[PDB]
């Protein structure tokens, strides 16, 4: 059992902070995300992250720039940005924080494409059932103008 | 695209650096 | 993309039809 | 020499209206476009087109939808939209007008990608000249911080 400096603890706490951060920015009861367990100190860290996330969300030019990348291949995008961010060989906490922020934006960009395809998939089932099982009855109503009548 | 990605990274690096 | 394109066309067709 | 109904006149007037319309929506003296020659009647038509172009520019949801298409292959996009717009086999002037409007938006979308690449091309020349011819002198100044000094 290592302290804060052990890689074990760094990866463990890193995953907790990151997940809590991305979930908080991802927020309909069906879409409720379970809280990440956090001791006091990790909690304070998450609070800090969330405030910085909110200020960064206010920079409209950053938001414009982020939305302009094509995330057809988001993994490629993620590793290019990360590599570039740290290419000069310098490190600071700001950059680590901004990297976490970029990861959360990639989740939301991925969803922006996943949700319409999810919708398309379920429409496929629904319309397929409608066509083979309900269309005959719907025709007897004179099509969807019948539903107009029904609703008055 | 490759230049759009570069632009984001360098703005993130700058945000990060300006946090200090 | 193919659905985005379809959406634009049908809005244009609708704009056009609503011009009468 | 056919009248208004001849295909000759239809294509000729069509090209004049279209070009005048797209140019007007494309508007720095270096970027000044020469007026299309128009008799009185074609002029009135162009006026009408320009007013409709302005109202359509005000529909933000249409603008959002247009900007969302990927014009990596704009010709493909153009013919898909056109085909779809007239797929039901109906025609009216509104649709023809809205098609002209879409063509003008495609010009502006193409430019949105052409301009940064034009910039990149000229930067290539400039930086290439800078690197081989000016860098030695710029180094003697201590790099671009020298220009800071120069400007005070």
């Amino acid at each position: 059992g290592g302290g804060p400096t052990s890689s074990e603890q760094i990866m463990k706490t890193g995953a907790l902070l990151l997940q809590g951060f991305i979930q908080d920015r991802a927020g309909a009861p069906e879409l409720a995300l379970d809280p990440v367990p956090q001791d006091a100190s990790t909690k304070k860290l998450s609070e800090s992250l969330k405030r910085i996330g909110d200020e960064l969300d206010s920079n409209m030019e950053l938001q414009r720039m982020i939305a302009a990348v094509d995330t057809d291949s988001p993994r490629e995008v993620f590793f290019r940005v990360a590599a570039d961010m740290f290419s000069d060989g310098n490190f600071n906490w700001g950059r680590v924080v901004a990297l976490f922020y970029f990861a959360s934006k990639l989740v939301l960009k991925a969803l922006s494409t996943k949700v319409p395809e999810l919708i398309r998939t379920i429409m496929g089932w629904t319309l397929d059932f409608l066509r083979e099982r309900l269309l005959g009855w719907i025709q007897d109503q004179g099509g969807w103008d019948g539903l107009l009548s029904y609703f008055g | 695209q490759e230049d759009i990605i570069r632009n984001i990274a360098r703005h993130l690096a700058q945000v990060g650096d300006s946090m200090d």
